[PDB]
């Protein structure tokens, strides 16, 4: 199954990226999101059990990162806030487990969605 | 040129939840008829921020 | 948790805290998406052609061995971090 | 100003997890949360968000027929019919979710009470119950005690000493 | 040296029916129900739907000069019609078994 | 005397409230009741009957309706679609009220052991528990004792000299 | 809504007052009886929630007055027994709160049956 | 527990006991059901002693519902 | 080797009944059972099933009906009434079932630790419970002992002395 | 109502009689097996509450009988292993019941079927 | 356990309390018994029962008498010579 996404997010100096579940109907899933700096490793941003709701975000990126869901349209969204000049980078949309919600291995990944 | 799983003669339906109370008249593969206003189902705690 | 990484082919990747059994290694061509390879250094997963392994565990875990790129190792017992990009 | 909340009301500073201890002690105060009950309560909660949801398939047909002036009886059963699916799958659907909603808030709320028998189980007499919710340890102890007392490895024996 | 126990709680203002209580507030909640609409007609699968725009099944068979049938037609998924047709058959008649005719053109290929 | 309640049947002279106390004292024997659980009771069975009762919905109809010899074929379907309504309803009801009957009465029973388990946990050591359903106290006071229990101002450290 | 009544049941030295509820549902509510005395104050009788058939009488009128309700047609009657002589005075039928079954102030008040 | 009466108007209704805000004033014509005017305090005033009621001709009634109901005196007004 | 089970798990050579003991004294080792809460058990399981079986009443009827190439309408209507309880019976029936395998698997799991609390409460302060599921006494007496802790004749005062 | 057997099942030196109950639909009933010695008293072998599955037998026979029921035809069986030539006695189908399911006493018997 | 018969009126020795659980079966020759009093329905009440405890007599048709008792499991008695 591929996840689908929104496309270019190019805009001036917040943003909403989105995903979308295609082939495989939402159920037990831990979808999580993970940021690839243009020269740096990978980070870890959130994760979300869009089917309860239950949320959780990185240590440092608490006050600014707020993912939620959305059970109707399969769907799983940023609201990022007060964006910076040294955030451009690719933003993912990463599948997971949601029986090991503290233990996860990301498997399915989404192509990719630029924002600067 | 949208596409939708069915739809209702007021329009198109886009949502899966298992209930609907837009329209009983339908084409397609879409939820029943409910006549309830809202309902909605609780999966957390009693919210008491002290 | 900080890791570092390992400038036949045998890669590494040490580990400043006890870790146990809980990595997975994420293989990568560029331009696109990773992929999984293998989770918990001795589970073999799918979509594999036998050709790589690992081994190892509460210590660095060697990843024993197209397949050129980049190669991350992941941890997952206390949230989860990444670790440095090899040069391969 | 650590008061417990089991019986009042949540905290806000959590924010990983449902139920959390308060690992309070000396240079070592933040909030915590349990490792293994939030797993559970979250796969019974998926667990009954799936039974309720995924039981239920559709096909192609719905309400609507048309009729001349001469067979207003099949039109009257054709009404009868659909308004009786119509009061059965309301009445249906309003006492399924009346009765789950109940169900789920008791069983989130005797998980907290089991998991504090717990914990008061495994702290034998060393604990001064104040009774508001939480314990005040007699004897000190570092952040260990706390790791051990979370983990499960605390004992008697040889922290009975200092106790009396 | 306290250890003391509690639980989340935040600031969503929700609200659900219990079988005891009413009107309480809960930190999540999940949606049943929807009443949403796009406002115009998609495609059903298939190709597309048929357009009867100023006509009826009943002129469309026997091509009413003035409705023009509908340019070309090969295939569809379903039909749609005004709820207030004007052309219908020019010259006066009465079509015979005219309402099981609908039922046998619902599904065609 | 004061036959322990809530292990048994209840007592008869208690006319005002379901859940209630003895509040036996030096020439002051006499029965009372709880004016804060049993309102919660009320507030709780009243709506739980109110939701099941004022549910449904009824519209005109007229179910007698004939038909000749020729077409026997549409009474076959009328029968078939009124026993089919006909016994939904009645498997739909009785299995309601076979499942209410059973919750309201383990709610019932579960109130008055929580209530005697609040009151045993305000009395930490004065008490003499027989065992049974109530206590015996050690010290020897007037009606504020009872009237403070009740309300729960009861306070350990002032009285907690004359108990040893 | 006008809670209507029986009538005038004057007897010679039992007697069966009964009430009606119109225009109200009966599940939500209470009911209390208050006696007007010729020449003292009112006083109080009883008090009944109908769905749950609790009652709750006076300190005095314990022994003599036994009101009941009747879910079938929102009624709620006195079987009162053992009239006297010094009885003779009007009953109404006045609604209060079931929230408040132990604070009930009287809202509606019924028209008025005579009793001797 | 019992009360009494006083014998741009201002009616008074004393109290033996504690009462706390817990009182209604009753209004009512001469051969006619009565009517509720305001209960916790034309308006009223004052909690826990005695009650002020500042101010439609006829006899006044003061009912608290503290412990179970009583009635006062007549107002002769 | 006479490890408690109700918090681990059942044993296996307990063959006589569902809930039971272990009278592990001097030449007096073998199991046992409880005859008085099997009972109250069998009981309820068997009124459970009956009822949910039992409800339901079946009557002489026919399924089968054809018709000729005209009147589809009469077809599609017969279809869609078949479909309609072909939908609700089996929405009625998965959840019935659904709901009673775990009703009755939390009264099961009650009904051991009520019967701990019951054998807990007699036994005020002679047993020094181990906490992994089982008590060990202090004083020593015959198979008499383990028999009164059935019957419920056991008594404090008179084996306190040898206690102490 | 006389409970319908199998018939004649002389084997030569395992065996499966069966007990079918008729006229009487299949409730709150618990069956019970007596086997009667050629010149001996009578002996218990078992019983059962098939209803729900409970089995419960003699002190001695524990090894080799082996009661089960089956609700869907109204049965019950012996799997009894390990045939001897001391065992030829005539095995019946007693109803007990439910309800002092420790304190039984046999109401009906079956005609009987011989085992040698 | 073990019951006792004894070799009209008739009765059954038992080594151990039994309070008042017991049951006096009655068979014909050839066929399976059935239940007489522990009373039971079809009965002419030409015979009953008496005694509790320990010892119990059966006061009074022909072949063999067989006392049953249920107080710990099942066990039957030797039987009647009559």
């Amino acid at each position: 199954v591929q996840l689908v996404q929104s496309g270019a997010e190019v805009k001036k100096p917040s943003v909403k990226v989105s995903c979308k579940a295609s082939g495989f109907t939402f159920g037990r899933d831990s979808i999580s999101w993970v940021r690839q700096a243009p020269g740096q490793g990978l980070e870890w941003m959130g994760v979300i059990i869009p089917l309860v709701g239950i949320t959780n975000y990185a240590e440092k990126f608490q006050g600014r990162v707020t993912i939620t869901a959305d059970t109707s349209t399969n769907t799983a969204y940023m609201d990022l806030s007060s964006l910076r000049s040294e955030d451009t980078a690719v933003y993912y949309c990463a599948r997971g487990d949601s029986t090991s919600f503290y233990h996860n291995w990301f498997d399915v990944w989404g192509p990719g969605v630029l924002v600067t | 040129e949208c596409d939708a799983k069915c739809q209702t003669p007021q329009g198109a339906i886009n949502s899966s939840l298992p209930f609907q109370n837009v329209h009983p008249v339908t084409i397609g593969e879409c939820p029943k008829y409910v006549r309830s206003a809202k309902l909605r189902m609780v999966t957390g705690l009693r919210n008491i921020p002290s | 948790i900080v890791m570092t990484q390992s400038p036949r082919a045998t890669l590494s990747c040490r580990a400043s805290q006890s870790v146990s059994s809980y990595l997975a290694w994420y293989q990568q061509k560029p331009g696109q998406a990773p992929r999984l390879l293998v989770y918990g250094a001795s589970t073999r997963a799918t979509g594999i052609p036998d050709r790589f392994s690992g081994s190892g565990s509460g210590t660095e875990f060697t990843l024993t061995i197209e397949d050129v790129g980049v190669f991350f190792c992941q941890q997952y017992n206390i949230w989860v971090t990444f670790g440095g990009g090899t040069k391969v | 100003g650590a008061i417990a909340g089991f019986i009042e009301g949540g905290w806000t500073g959590m924010v990983d997890g449902w139920y959390g201890y308060h690992h309070q002690n000396e240079q070592g105060s933040g909030y915590a949360a349990d490792q293994k009950s939030t797993q559970n309560a979250i796969n019974q909660i998926t667990n009954k968000v799936n039974s309720v949801i995924e039981k239920m398939n559709t096909q192609f047909t719905a309400v609507g027929k048309e009729f001349n002036k001469l067979e207003r009886r099949m039109e009257n059963l054709n009404k009868k019919v659909d308004d009786g699916f119509l009061d059965i799958w309301t009445y249906n659907a309003e006492l399924l979710v009346l009765l789950e909603n109940e169900r789920t808030l008791d069983f989130h709320d005797s998980n907290v009470k089991n998991l504090y028998e717990k914990v008061k189980s495994q702290l034998k007499n060393n604990a001064k119950e104040i009774g508001n919710g939480c314990f005040e340890f007699y004897h000190k102890c570092n952040n260990e005690c706390m790791e051990s007392v979370k983990n499960g490895t605390y004992d008697y024996p040889k922290y009975s000493e200092e106790s009396k | 040296d306290t250890i003391c126990i509690g639980y989340h709680a935040n600031n969503s203002t929700d609200t659900v029916d219990t079988v005891l209580e009413k009107n309480v507030t809960v930190t999540h909640s999940v949606n049943l129900l929807e009443d949403s609409h796009n406002g115009k007609l998609c495609l059903l699968k298939g190709i597309a739907p048929l357009q009867l725009g100023n006509c009826s099944v009943a002129g469309w068979i026997l091509g009413n000069p003035e409705c023009e049938l509908l340019i070309s037609k090969e295939s569809w998924s379903y039909i749609v019609e005004t709820p207030n047709p004007e052309n219908g058959t020019c010259y006066p008649g009465y079509f015979a078994d005219y309402e099981e005719l609908r039922e046998q053109l619902s599904s065609v290929s």
